[PDB]
């Protein structure tokens, strides 16, 4: 994917920037199909993030999560849903099975530093799905 | 890239920039717009919604968009506070009562901080009465020096006479625009 | 309860009429015109009338009246569901409600009247359903009738399997004379036009607020539907359960769901109307229209309606972007607009006189009202996320939606 | 084309949901 | 489109114009329209209703409509205020007890929003008693350069005998029409 790869640069960059602690509407491109990350799709972002870098290790913060799931968004028309951590406190697992990237503490839940963290158990493991049954339908 | 085409453009003149034109009912603001237009005294009914013109000189169209005083017309700033590079205010020096009121609202629509790059732009409307202050009494009452990162200048203009109207143009053109 | 349910007309000729229980003299029709004339003329004029006894129950249709008489204390709610399915029918039978097809089908009319309902106690009410057993142009009835699925058709067989949805916004806005907004609902809209090969069952999933927050996702923009109505297909105990959505799809066009909840955003268009009316000699019409929409969107056939004077006359238009028509017939000036980019700012001055002589009576300030309609926005941020197509012989859909945003009650108080 | 807003293509399910 | 047929018309002439009769009752009104539209002076009993007829010279078409001066007649000049663009004001300085009535009905009258494009058209009526006041002291008495945004001109004529009649309608041509 040329435009992912060129994209990457350009998003790490912009959370890099913003700190680890004005339009309205919502405009649609016409044509474009919308629809949750898969999970090899989401494998396949978690590994292309670990090549690249820039994901694992990065403090985890809300402004940059949003950031790169409206890049993802824009790029592939994936929803910005399937980036969800487990509740705390801890570890934060991701909430879409088979994304490689989780949360995990770095030193109440909302005060602790987190920090994203290449996990490739996550892809194949339901520890989020098992930690919160219901919660998985 | 090339930025050829930007230059030869520049050459003969491409910036244009922007204008608002605020205040309160029976400012002046309308009757300015259309001299500022046209360049003649109309009569017109009081605005219920707004107006938007634009006004070629010195090689920048700089676009005016007429805001209305009135109570329900008030709130509905807001709308024009997106994309927008400047700010104008029009004051009523001959409305004692109104001027408290006048005062409020230029405070609450400086406090947003969506309108930041929009520097200060006070007329002094209606000075065509004995009663109009001076251009410092006005400042003062409004207390245009607290304002912390806002350039503002004071400039008294007639709507009648249409004088001092070129100055204050002239000023907005040089808080725009920062060249020869 | 209704003892007889009839067609009439607007001369107050009953194009058609059939008995279901017989308790009611079929002569009562002929008093209901002058009871009618009489409320209508006092004020009292109600769609349900009263012979006496004898309650006469009609509705205003295209060209008739819709009058089913009754006697004893029957469902008015039963009454008027039917007569809006026998309403649905007859447009999904005949493209137009005039007298030209009440004289026109009365031999299929006939048969469907007698079909639809027994005794008062409606039967049949599937358009597509009815259509396979009555013919204007007989077999067994169908199965899918006596079987549970009434809304899916079996057999049905297609080239292609492709459903066109339909994301219909609808933007109603109340804003008062003072400026303040007091009736902002959202309506949604979930209408699909499936047109597939068998009996699927659509599995819908989309963002929304009760569905994320049960599954943990109550983070992103997800909407938060007040009223959410589903179709007869729609099973209610999934939706009661987890929210599921399963139901099989209808062949053709039809509602699925359809959201209604109330809006705290800002509205897309702000209308600013000045009225400078002098006394008897003149008039001025200030409105200033401000898109407060996201300038990535157009608004398509904007017109935003202004009413004029009832006795104005020689109107003189002073705008800047959009033409402007004065029309006598709806006494109002409507301001047309082809495509209206959002954040678009427009400016009109109406100028018009006056006829000397005042008016006898008010006339009346009725509400200003636009006619926006911008597809491809959604304001409410409710996303769709998938929609579960099965088959038992198994096929690969390809479904299609579009989302539409228009404008409902989008009145705005005259001052 | 349509006006109203083209038609886009719909998913089957939340994938992210498993 | 083309408009070598309004050219063509306007070469022989083709603008026509209007003009308007108010003042009290009793004013040589009458006299003064028969005078224009005839020639000579005509016994009339007072105008209950009004007079309308037109008069053709200098290839203008001023239709002249005669309004009287009665008391339930006063307020019935808004009628005439309707497709009017002309206004001749008959003035009656032999009763000096009427003035002050006819001085407050013109300014009732001057004060009509829709009634701005029509410049004043005083006539000086009664010109042939020596208690008659003259061109300076009537205007002076009726205020008439207080009068902003009105284009008046005050001209005396005599009933019996007709001088200045052609003075004021070269003036008014001269105030209406704005050519060569
Ligand atoms: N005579 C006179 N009146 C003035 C002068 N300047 C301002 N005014 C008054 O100010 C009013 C200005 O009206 P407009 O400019 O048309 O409209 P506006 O200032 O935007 O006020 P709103 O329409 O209520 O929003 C006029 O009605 C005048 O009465 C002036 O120089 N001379
Ligand atoms: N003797 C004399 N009387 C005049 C002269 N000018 C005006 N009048 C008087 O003014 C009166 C005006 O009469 P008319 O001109 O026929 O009608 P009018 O001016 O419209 O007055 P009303 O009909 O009552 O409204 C006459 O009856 C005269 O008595 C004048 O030059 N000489
Ligand atoms: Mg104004
Ligand atoms: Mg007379």
């Amino acid at each position: 994917s040329k435009s992912s790869v060129i994209g990457w640069p350009a998003v790490r960059e912009r959370m890099r920037r913003a700190e680890p602690a004005e339009e309205v509407g919502f405009p649609v491109t016409p044509q474009v199909p919308l629809r949750p990350m898969t999970y090899k799709a989401a494998v396949d972002l978690s590994h292309f993030l670990k090549e690249k870098g820039g994901l694992e290790g990065l403090i985890h913060s809300q402004r940059r999560q949003d950031i790169l799931d409206l890049w993802i968004y824009h790029t592939q028309g994936y929803f910005p849903d399937w980036q969800n951590y487990t509740p705390g406190p801890g570890v934060r697992y991701p909430l879409t099975f088979g994304w490689c990237y989780k949360l995990v503490p770095v030193e109440d839940p909302e005060r602790e530093v987190l920090e994203w963290r290449f996990d490739s158990r996550l892809a194949f493991h339901h520890v989020a799905r098992e930690l919160h049954p219901e919660y998985f339908k | 890239g090339n930025i050829f085409a930007n230059l030869f453009k520049g050459l003969f003149g491409k910036k244009e920039m922007r204008i608002l034109m605020v205040g309160l009912d029976a400012a002046g603001k309308t009757t300015i717009l259309y001299k500022l237009k046209l360049g003649e005294i109309v009569t017109t009914i009081p605005t219920i919604g707004f107006n938007v013109e634009t006004v070629e000189y010195k090689n920048i169209s700089f676009t005016v968009w007429d805001v209305g005083g009135q109570d329900k017309i008030r709130p509905l700033w807001r709308h024009y506070f997106q994309n927008t590079q400047g700010l104008i205010f029009v004051v009523d020096s001959n409305d004692r009562e109104r001027v408290n009121e006048a005062r409020e609202e230029l405070m609450r629509m400086l406090a947003e901080d969506e309108l930041r790059d929009a520097v200060l732009l006070v007329f002094a409307n209606k000075q065509d009465l004995p009663n109009a202050m001076n251009a410092a009494e006005i400042t003062d009452k409004l207390g245009l020096h607290s304002l912390r990162h806002r350039n503002w200048y004071i400039q008294a203009t007639c709507a009648t006479s249409g004088d001092g109207l070129y100055e204050g143009l002239d000023w907005l053109s040089n808080q725009l625009r920062n060249q020869k | 309860s209704a003892s007889a349910v009839y067609v009439l007309d607007l001369k107050g000729k009953v194009l058609i009429c059939r008995n279901y229980r017989g308790d009611v003299d079929m002569s009562e029709v002929e008093h209901f015109m002058p009871i009618l004339m009489e409320k209508e003329e006092e004020g009292m004029l109600s769609p349900i009338l009263a012979h006496g006894g004898v309650r006469f129950m009609w509705i205003k249709h295209n060209n008739l009246y819709l009058v089913a008489t009754s006697k004893k204390n029957a469902c008015v709610s039963l009454v008027f569901s039917f007569l809006y399915k026998v309403v649905q029918v007859f447009s999904e039978y005949f493209k137009e409600l005039e007298e030209e097809s009440i004289r026109d089908n009365f031999v299929i009319i006939y048969e469907l009247l007698d079909e639809l309902m027994d005794f008062g106690y409606p039967q049949t009410t599937d358009s597509k359903i009815l259509q396979e057993y009555i013919t204007q142009e007989a077999p067994r009835p169908p199965a899918t009738v006596t079987n549970a699925v009434s809304w899916r058709s079996e057999g049905i067989k297609y080239r292609k399997n492709e459903v066109f949805l339909d994301v219909i916004e609808a933007v109603n806005l109340l804003v008062s004379a003072n400026g303040n907004v007091l009736r902002s609902e959202i309506v949604g809209s979930i209408k699909m036009r499936v047109f597939l090969s068998g009996m699927p069952e659509l599995r819908l999933g989309l963002n929304d607020k009760v569905l994320f927050d049960n599954t943990g996702r109550g983070k992103s923009k997800s909407v938060e539907l007040e009223d959410v109505k589903f179709h007869q297909c729609v099973r209610l105990s999934r939706f009661e359960n987890d929210r599921t959505i399963s139901f099989i799809p209808p062949d053709g066009e039809f509602e699925l769901m359809s959201y209604r909840l109330n809006t705290h955003v800002k509205p897309l268009i702000w209308i600013e109307s000045v009225i400078e009316k002098h006394s008897h000699s003149r008039i001025e019409y200030m409105v200033k229209a401000k898109s407060q929409f996201k300038r990535r969107s157009t608004a398509n056939n904007v017109e935003i309606h202004i009413p004029v004077p009832n006795d104005a006359d020689s109107p003189k238009f002073k705008t800047t972007v959009g033409s402007v028509k004065w029309v006598p017939e709806n006494s109002e000036i409507v301001w047309s607009v082809k495509s209206f980019p959002g954040g678009k700012e427009y400016l009109m001055r109406a100028h018009f006189g006056l006829p000397s002589v005042e008016a006898e009576d008010k006339e009346g300030k009725p509400p200003i009202s636009v006619k926006f309609e911008i597809p491809y926005f959604t304001t409410s941020g409710i996303q769709v996320r998938y929609l579960k197509i099965i088959e038992k012989s198994g096929y690969q859909a390809l479904p299609w939606v579009r989302y539409i945003t228009q404008n409902g009650d989008y009145q705005l108080r005259t001052q | 084309d349509r006006k109203g807003g083209s038609y886009s293509q719909a998913a089957g399910s939340d994938s992210a949901q498993s």
